């Protein structure tokens, strides 16, 4: 009865040049039981990527109110949230729930379209941002993430070099989890296109 | 005490009418003329400004049509800042049920919403109604491409074609003329301006004193795409059509 | 005509309770002056007693609203005390809020954001009163502002209000057009207060005893009103000369 | 025009016509006084006998609120008890918070503000009295005067009514005879006098008096009412005065 | 839901021929600390009413605000407040049995014990008891805390039922009182040497006595003591 | 902490240490634990530092507020603001507040507020964890009508005394004067008070 | 005290009008003349300083109001009123956007949320319509430079040059005119102070004039907000 | 973290470190630390990170409104009663440990909020779980009117000596300076720790993970 390692599941994103990445694995449990290998952790806004790891409810809950809140915005604004923008909407949103949190990890990722500029950041459950030039960990196998990524990670990594090193930081670390696996999603992010790929890793 | 200063909002004539909501549709007939028509493979809206000056910014300018989400738009009619509460009111209403049920709002749905928060203003509350008829444009799945309206007695409707606003009467009339079932969006489209042509209280119709939008399913493969005509584009279709 | 009973727009664009209650101003028959020296703001007001059976002392339209800000007020007294309360209360709780005190052009918005509610809400009338503060704030120095029943406000080089306060304006206009500074180019406070008494007395061609005057001084960290001996020791200086 | 139908409403002059109708109802209403003097305060009030039907000396008129003031009041009588059971909280509420007996200048003010108040809105009607009221605080003796309007201010002598102007009349002469002070046993005489005095602007039905006072030296800083004795000694100086 | 911190100990009292009796010590206990040296639980209510409050004195303050209050508001209106509509010690008592009631039924006590001690209009002897529970009860003694244990038995061999009341004289009333204060400075440790008394008699009316003390005091046999 | 404060032939002495601590760690050695409410009603603060200073600028800003309507308060009328925040909020605070002023009809007055939210008006007051230590010296010392000298080196003695048993008390001995002259304030160092 | 005013004050007409409204409007024609002029490379806001007395300091008196560091202010009619717009116009740029986003709101976006305060005037139980027409001049990072009208109904507009309030139908022919899209931001100050002449009786001089831009930043960003000083009025009055 | 200030001759030093942990793991190596308040004043914020940031913005909104109503700049006094209150009303719940330290009209001042409430008023303060380390540097070389250079240098010292001996603390050491004349944010003020070279190049070449589908899509 720990909320945030209830479910399992795990996310990184890492930065490259003119590039992002984002990653996340395939599980939902219970507990012990595993009873989803289909649950993918990031979803999108126009151009902006978040990914969720922590309670499952929450997880589906937290999409659904950012789906929401950038369709108004887009509505009044007439144009797309940019990263750093949508980053302060998750902090504001999670820091109203102060005393009754959401139990999640969110994680933004994607190119601000003005500038050109690749952008990542993490959060607590309770709104804290932590923006990171290189890359940003989340999860139930998120110690294991730290350490590949500090160790595997260097800057500057072309789109196809910089997928290399996001799922090998993602698939060995999960490998290391009991509650993270079961199949993994790769998202490589360019200024005007993206690539989303499926791994091949262990089922157990 | 106030009773002396209450106009009573909410009462009947000893005709059986409501007072505000008749001097409400009354403010509506003097605002631009806005035409929606539905065609088989889309939905044309056409709005006439309220008479411009050569100083307003008309590339920057939203007055008549509005977006209500990616399937939905609207023509307004009337007072534009009182639109715009109900605008607010009704995008709001449209992801609220996307939330709960992962599926875009039918357009009759949120129609039906609108229109019950109108007749509110009618039955209760004692304060003045909004001097607002809306033209809705938009598809769903159940029912394809939709037309309505509503006015400030909450009562909808659907049609073929319409309009709102001044020389309804007049606009009617030429759409009951020339419309057919069968018609396609840039016929609907020549119709839309034919009819304002006509029926403006201007000189001559041109670019700077129209809005323009189209809904069509002119995307690529089996969804709907929402196009807010720029200034040059409205300028274009004017003379493709021979009108300037 | 109900758009002369409450504060709705007449079809020329005028509110007539607003513009009555400017009337109810002068139900007083009272005159007030306020003018800046170098470290100090003085005003001063007459005081009329026409009942022996008053207690004069009772009788005053000045008010200490905080240590340092001082407001005459120009109205009847029941509208008068009711700003006065509210001042009161509304200086105070910026001291405790913010944690310094409240500023006097800063209270005189607040006042006026007050008084401009009365003119669009039409359950509340607006108060029959023109609210002048003084102090000598510690950033803006000696400052004067005036408040009235639009909510209007404004910062003054010197001022007057009452039934004859065009005559005491254009007095202290001519002044300052031969002076060609902002104050009262004077050291002490005592001075000040006889210039003010001395222009009152040549705008409106009336002598005052001890007891048709009513002072009150704001210097650096206090407001304060003179006694009817203290008014005297002035009243008795300007005599002398 | 119609200025006059609403309460808070300004006239094109800047009245209100409203407060000014609840005087025409105050000015109908029996005599009532306050005496100022050298400690203390005294209160004085006329009782119409309407009928022998009235139990003598059972239908009080002066209240006390806390228990060192006294309050009396001519007009719609009901619209008085109001006032008193509103000075009554406030005075309460004072001693609550600050310990001390509210001050009778710091009193006046919570009447005052409270009866402008009902001058602000037209959802309610202004006060149908003139409240003469004081008594004994650490500062010494002080005396108010109250009108519906809202305004007031401190006294030497007070007086509202029918026979106001008698009663100020006969107030003023004591004022002028008396530049050092008036005693507060002196002044209960006087009062019984007064009252007398401006019976003579009611007197189809004879009248009942009743008189109190608040004094440093003879009540010990209290209100009370002067009854028996000293009672019926300030009858009899006033009845050889009118004769 | 609190704690009681600054309290009083035993209020104790009893009926006589003509009247009641009623007393307490002048200590204000900080837990052992003996903090306050002067303290009055005694609070008279008009000339025919004493209440007696022990426990928290933080509370007992309240109470004697509200007592206080009680006569300022009897006053009011009423041409009768020092005559026949004066406070009773009856409805003195009910009101506080009713707040004290109220309280514990709130899960907010006055954290107190109280005895009200006095004499009627009709010349009756007025005695009751009422706590942090609003429980009540009346007997021709009461004790609150302590004094119940060690006062009550004492007193009691006076008056051990109604019958004895118009045997006992105020004389003999008083001495029994005062005797009970010297036991209870003896064997309460958290009682004080100085304490007041207070008589409400039907003829004499109210005594309050200030600033007695426990005398004639039994020490002489401790020096006798060697060892355990 | 250790407060105190004595009244005197011309008015009133507060006295104070100036340590504040979280369990043996000082946070901080020179704490101001004498402040002000009016001109000359001040107060000295023991318990929770947060709710102290809550309290003090609450009855400062009632204070005010009565000064603005009707003059002056009293130092009773003080206390009873301190008192009623104090007893009403019991459940919630940790505050022992000793008040002293100085009237010119009642000269010097100190009223001490325990735990409770009781009142007590005395002719001196200790508190604070360090008071245990010197209440048998404070009731040998204390004499009615001292003069301005002899009160200082009461409290300096005595707060010595106290600071030197009490692991919460240290730092400086703060004092404040209040008397008809005006408001002074007073500062001893270690070096001094440690020596007596 | 019931406020018992929970009905409208602003009701229709049998001709359909709302009458408050249209008298509210009569209130903004009878205020002084304020106009605004769009330039490529910036914004301008005008305006005279209507002193009600020679004594009163017109310094105090502030017609033109920063509302964020990149969007400005300006009014016609009665000044009260705008003062209390100005306050909640500041407050909403940070409660419904600041908070939210951690970023300013762009020009369209508050203008938006003032035209929503004044509609609920026009609707609103036991209130009258706000009788002021403001000018609001800003920039932002994706829409650029932009001037809007806000009028007593709530209806708002945008502008590329405009004028509102006494003089405003004369003063709207001479800025059709003078007004290309290749003004730079000094033709534009020069054109705002050539037609703002015209409708000036009295005094036309720095300390009677209040002006200011939307422009460059003057050193995250710097403010593109600046208020004219009466020096900076006055040297650009000998170029006239 | 390590977060400390000083008074000094012309106003008011302020120091942080940049470490940011999540239990024993380091989250962000170069986190900022010191927030702006007013342009005037600024904040160093400890505890409870979300709780730190949020109240030093709410603050700085508050106060941006309240000095457009005023038209001046705004005082310590009142960022400090505002955070006070706000932290006194939800009883310690929100866990901001702040140093908030500004220059005003009255001249310099500096302050230290705990999350109860309470604040002390004082020369020089330290927070955070470096305090210790970083107030034995205060306690063993603090003078008051310092010069510029040596109160920037007492500081940098103070934060130092929490990055190192405070497990807690760590990375770069930022610094802010202000006083009447200017406002210097220097960050980073020190680099005392080079970022640890590795030996080895071990990024995997093209084609090493096994993919299963992939899916491209145009912006
Ligand atoms: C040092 C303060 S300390 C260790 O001495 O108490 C920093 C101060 C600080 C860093 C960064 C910022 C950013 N502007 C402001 C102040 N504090 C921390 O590193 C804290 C350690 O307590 N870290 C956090 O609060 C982290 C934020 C990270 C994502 C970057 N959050 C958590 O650890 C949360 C806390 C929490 C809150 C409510 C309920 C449960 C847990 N843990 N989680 N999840
Ligand atoms: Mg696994
Ligand atoms: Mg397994
Ligand atoms: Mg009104
Ligand atoms: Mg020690
Ligand atoms: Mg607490």
């Amino acid at each position: 009865s720990d909320p945030s390692s209830i479910n399992g599941g795990i996310v990184v994103a890492m930065t490259g040049k003119d590039c992002v990445a984002i990653a996340c694995d395939l599980r939902l449990g219970s507990q012990s039981l595993g009873v989803s290998n289909k649950f993918e952790k990031i979803f999108h806004y126009g151009h902006v990527f978040l990914g969720i790891t922590g309670l499952a409810t929450d997880v589906t809950t937290l999409n659904e109110m950012f789906r929401y809140k950038t369709n108004l915005y887009k509505l009044k604004e007439e144009r797309a949230i940019e990263p750093e923008t949508f980053t302060q909407l998750v902090s504001s949103s999670l820091y109203e729930r102060r005393f009754g949190p959401y139990f999640v990890g969110p994680v933004v990722a994607g190119i601000n379209s003005k500038s050109g500029k690749p952008f990542i950041a993490g959060f607590d459950l309770i709104g804290c941002i932590d923006e990171a030039k290189d890359f940003i960990v989340s999860g139930t196998a998120s110690d294991q993430l730290f350490g590949m990524c500090e160790s595997l990670y260097e800057p500057n990594l072309e789109p196809e070099d910089l997928f290399e090193t996001i799922s090998q930081a993602l698939l060995n670390a999960a490998d290391r989890d009991a509650l993270s696996g079961w199949g993994a999603v790769v998202y490589i992010i360019k200024k005007d296109e993206v690539v989303k790929r499926y791994l091949k890793m262990r089922q157990d | 005490g106030s009773r002396r200063y209450d106009s009573r909002t909410t009462i009947f004539s000893p005709e059986g009418r409501l007072y505000q909501v008749e001097y409400a549709l009354e403010s509506i007939s003097h605002a631009g003329t806005a035409i929606g028509i539905m065609a088989s493979d889309g939905i044309v809206l056409a709005a006439e400004r309220k008479v411009t000056s050569t100083l307003l910014e008309q590339d920057t300018s939203t007055e008549k049509l509005y977006k209500l989400n990616d399937k939905i738009a609207v023509a307004v009619a009337g007072l534009t800042a009182d639109a715009e509460i109900l605008i607010n009111t009704a995008r709001i209403h449209a992801q609220n049920y996307l939330k709960t049920y992962n599926e875009d709002i039918p357009v009759e749905i949120l129609v039906r919403r609108l229109s019950d928060i109108k007749q509110g203003y009618t039955q209760h509350g004692g304060l003045r109604p909004f001097g607002v008829s809306f033209i809705y444009a938009g598809y769903d799945d159940r029912y394809g491409y939709q037309l309505y309206t509503s006015n400030p007695s909450g009562n909808y409707t659907g049609w073929k074609a319409i309009s709102v606003g001044a020389n309804t009467s007049a606009a009617q009339t030429l759409l009951q003329m020339d419309y057919k079932d069968d018609m396609k969006v840039d016929d609907a489209i020549e119709l839309a301006l034919k009819t304002l042509s006509k029926t403006t209280d201007s000189s001559a119709l041109t670019y700077d004193r129209l809005e323009f939008a189209t809904i069509r399913k002119g995307a690529n493969d089996g969804e709907v795409y929402q196009k807010i005509f720029k200034p040059q584009e409205i300028k274009d279709i004017l003379v493709k059509t021979g009108i300037t | 005509g109900y758009d002369r009973h409450i504060t709705i727009f007449s079809p020329e664009g005028r509110l007539y309770q607003v513009e009555y209650a400017f009337k109810a101003t002068n139900q007083t028959n009272i005159n007030s002056l306020a003018v800046r020296g170098k470290d100090c703001t003085v005003v001063i007001s007459q005081k009329k007693v026409p009942d022996k059976l008053l207690d004069p002392t009772t009788v005053s339209y000045i008010f200490c609203i905080s240590r340092t800000i001082g407001m005459v007020v120009n109205g009847p007294i029941p509208d008068a005390r009711n700003a006065a309360l509210r001042a009161k209360a509304e200086a105070a709780e910026f001291r405790y809020k913010y944690g310094y005190d409240m500023p006097c052009d800063v209270l005189a918005k607040r006042m006026a954001n007050l008084s401009q509610i009365y003119t669009q809400r039409a359950y509340m009338r607006p108060l029959g009163v023109i609210l002048t503060f003084v102090s000598v704030d510690e950033e803006l120095g000696p400052s004067i502002y005036k408040t009235d029943p639009a909510g209007y406000y404004v910062g003054y080089k010197a001022t007057a209000t009452g039934p004859k306060q065009q005559e005491i304006t254009t007095n202290l206009e001519n002044h300052f057009k031969k002076s060609k500074i902002d104050h009262i180019n004077e050291e002490s406070w005592e001075k000040v207060v006889e210039f003010a008494i001395t222009h009152m007395i040549d705008a409106l061609g009336t002598e005052f005893s001890k007891n048709d005057l009513e002072v009150g001084v704001a210097t650096k960290d206090k407001f304060f009103t003179l006694s009817a001996e203290n008014i005297e020791e002035r009243l008795v200086a300007i005599a002398e000369q | 025009t119609g200025y006059d139908l609403s309460n808070s409403v300004f006239s094109p002059d800047g009245r209100n016509f409203q407060v000014e109708y609840a005087v025409k109802a105050v000015e109908n209403g029996t005599t009532s006084i306050g005496i100022k003097c050298n400690d203390g305060v005294v209160f004085a009030v006329e009782k119409l006998i309407t009928s022998k039907l009235l139990v003598p000396q059972k239908n009080v008129k002066i209240q006390v609120v806390d228990r060192h003031i006294g309050c009396v009041y001519s007009g719609l009588i009901p619209d008085g008890r109001h006032l008193v059971n509103r000075g009554r909280e406030e005075a309460a509420s004072f001693k609550k918070l600050y310990k001390t007996p509210i001050p009778i200048p710091a009193f006046a003010d919570r009447l005052g503000q409270y009866v402008q108040a009902h001058t602000l809105y037209n959802s309610v009607r202004p006060f149908g009295v003139s409240t003469i009221f004081g008594g004994v605080d650490k500062n010494g003796a002080h005396l108010y005067m109250l009108e519906p309007s809202g305004s007031y201010w401190g006294y030497k002598g007070a007086a509202t009514g029918k026979g106001r102007q008698s009663a100020k009349a006969e107030l003023e002469k004591l004022v002028d005879h008396h530049p050092e002070g008036l005693s507060a046993r002196e002044a209960v005489k006087q009062a019984a006098k007064i009252i007398y005095l401006a019976h003579e602007d009611n007197k189809e039905k004879d009248f009942e008096l009743e008189i109190s006072w608040c004094s440093l030296s003879e009540t010990n800083g209290l209100h009370k009412f002067v009854k028996g004795d000293l009672l019926q000694e300030a009858i009899d100086f006033a009845q050889k005065e009118i004769n | 839901t609190q704690q009681p911190i600054v309290t009083g100990t035993s209020v104790i009292s009893m009926k006589y021929d003509n009247g009641v009796i009623i007393a307490a010590d002048n200590l204000g206990s900080y837990g052992s600390l003996l903090r306050f040296n002067g303290v009055e639980r005694l609070i008279p209510v008009g000339d025919n009413t004493v209440v007696g409050i022990s426990g928290d004195i933080s509370d007992m303050q309240h109470i004697e605000r509200l007592l206080k209050d009680l006569v300022t508001e009897n006053a009011y209106d009423n041409p009768l407040a020092d005559a026949e509509e004066a406070l009773e010690p009856s409805y003195i008592f009910e009101y506080l049995a009713t707040v004290m009631y109220q309280r514990r039924s709130k899960m907010n006590p006055l954290w107190n014990a109280i005895i009200v001690a006095g004499v009627q209009s009709n010349g009756d002897q007025f005695l009751r008891y009422v706590n942090l529970l609003g429980v009540t009860y009346s007997s021709p003694t009461l004790a609150t805390g302590f004094g119940a244990h060690m006062a009550n038995p004492l007193l009691r061999k006076v008056v051990d039922r109604e019958s004895d009341i118009p045997k006992t004289t105020v004389q003999v009333a008083e001495e029994a009182i005062v005797n009970a204060m010297r036991v209870l400075y003896y064997r309460d440790a958290r009682s004080s040497r100085n304490f007041s008394l207070a008589i409400i008699d039907k003829n004499t009316g109210l005594t309050f006595k200030k600033n007695l003390q426990v005398e004639n005091m039994k020490w002489d046999f401790a020096k006798d003591i060697k060892g355990y | 902490t250790s407060i105190m404060a004595v009244t005197f032939k011309d008015g009133v002495i507060l006295g104070a240490d100036s340590r504040t601590t979280t369990g043996a760690y000082i946070a901080n050695r020179v704490t101001d634990k004498l402040t002000r409410v009016h001109d000359k009603i001040w107060c000295c603060r023991s318990g929770s530092a947060a709710d102290t200073q809550a309290i003090a600028d609450i009855v400062q800003y009632h204070l005010e507020l009565y000064t603005s309507q009707y003059g002056t308060p009293s130092t009773e009328t003080a206390a009873s603001v301190f008192k009623e925040l104090c007893y009403e909020n019991k459940d919630n605070l940790t505050a022992g507040i000793i008040v002293a002023g100085y009237d010119d009809k009642n000269k010097g007055e100190v009223y001490t507020i325990p735990l409770g939210g009781s009142v007590h008006k005395l002719p001196y007051a200790i508190a604070g964890s360090g008071s245990t230590f010197i209440y048998g010296y404070c009731d040998k010392n204390f004499r009615e009508n001292m003069s301005k000298e002899e009160t200082v080196d009461f409290i300096k003695h005595s707060l010595s005394q106290a600071i030197k048993w009490d692991g919460s008390s240290g730092g400086v001995i703060r004092m404040v004067v209040l008397t008809a002259a005006g408001v002074e304030r007073l500062i001893f160092y270690p070096d001094e008070y440690e020596q007596l | 005290m019931t406020d018992r005013y929970s009905f409208s004050l602003t009701t229709f007409s049998p001709s359909g009008k709302l009458g408050q409204i249209d008298y509210a409007l009569t209130a903004v024609k009878q205020g002084v003349t304020s106009l605004g002029i769009k330039a490529t490379n910036g914004v301008v806001i005008a305006t005279e300083k209507k002193s009600s007395s020679p004594l009163a300091m017109s310094e105090t008196l502030s017609k033109v109001s920063l509302l964020t560091p990149d969007i400005g202010a300006v009014y016609s009619g009665m000044g009260p009123d705008y003062r209390v717009l100005v306050d909640k116009s500041r407050k909403v740029a940070h409660t419904s956007y600041k908070r939210i986003y951690g970023e300013y709101p762009p020009t369209k976006l508050l203008v938006s949320e003032v035209a929503k305060i004044m509609q609920e005037a026009t609707q609103s139980g036991g209130v009258r319509p706000f009788g002021v027409s403001l000018l609001i001049a800003g920039h932002d990072e994706f829409n650029g430079f932009s001037l809007y009208q806000v009028d007593p109904s709530g209806s708002y507009f945008p502008w590329k040059a405009t004028a509102i309030g006494k003089g405003s139908v004369a003063a709207k022919t001479f800025l059709e005119k003078r007004w290309n899209d290749e003004l730079e931001l000094e033709d534009a100050i020069h054109i705002a102070l050539l037609t703002l002449k015209e409708s000036v009786e009295g005094e036309f001089n720095g300390d009677t004039i209040e002006l200011a831009i939307i422009g460059d930043e003057n050193p995250d960003k710097g403010p593109r907000f600046r208020k004219l000083t009466s020096q900076e009025i006055n040297d650009r009055l000998e170029a006239l | 973290t390590t977060i400390a200030g000083v008074v000094y001759k012309d106003g008011i030093v302020l120091g942080a470190d940049t470490r940011a942990t999540e239990g024993m793991v380091v989250a962000d190596k170069n986190c900022s630390k010191i927030h702006f308040i007013s342009p005037n004043i600024y904040c160093c914020g400890a505890g409870t990170a979300a709780d730190t940031d949020m109240t030093t913005q709410l603050i700085s909104s508050n106060l941006e409104l309240h000095s457009l109503s005023t038209g001046r700049l705004p005082r310590v006094v009142t960022a400090n009663r505002m955070l006070k209150q706000m932290l006194f009303r939800y009883q310690g719940y929100i866990g901001a440990a702040l140093v908030l330290g500004g220059v005003d009209v009255t001249g310099p001042h500096l302050y230290s909020i705990y999350p109860h409430g309470s604040t002390d008023k004082l020369p020089y303060v330290t927070m955070g779980s470096g305090s210790l380390a970083a107030m034995a540097v205060f306690e063993d070389k603090f003078r008051p009117d310092m010069e510029e250079e040596e109160a920037k240098n007492l500081v940098s010292e103070a934060i130092a000596a929490g990055i190192f001996n405070d497990l807690g603390s760590g990375g770069n050491i930022d610094l802010c300076v202000i006083s009447k004349n200017k406002l210097d944010f220097l960050r980073p003020y020190t680099v005392p720790n080079k970022k640890g070279t590795r030996l080895g190049r071990y990024r995997c070449e093209k084609g090493t993970t096994a993919v299963l589908t992939e899916k491209i899509t145009p912006l």
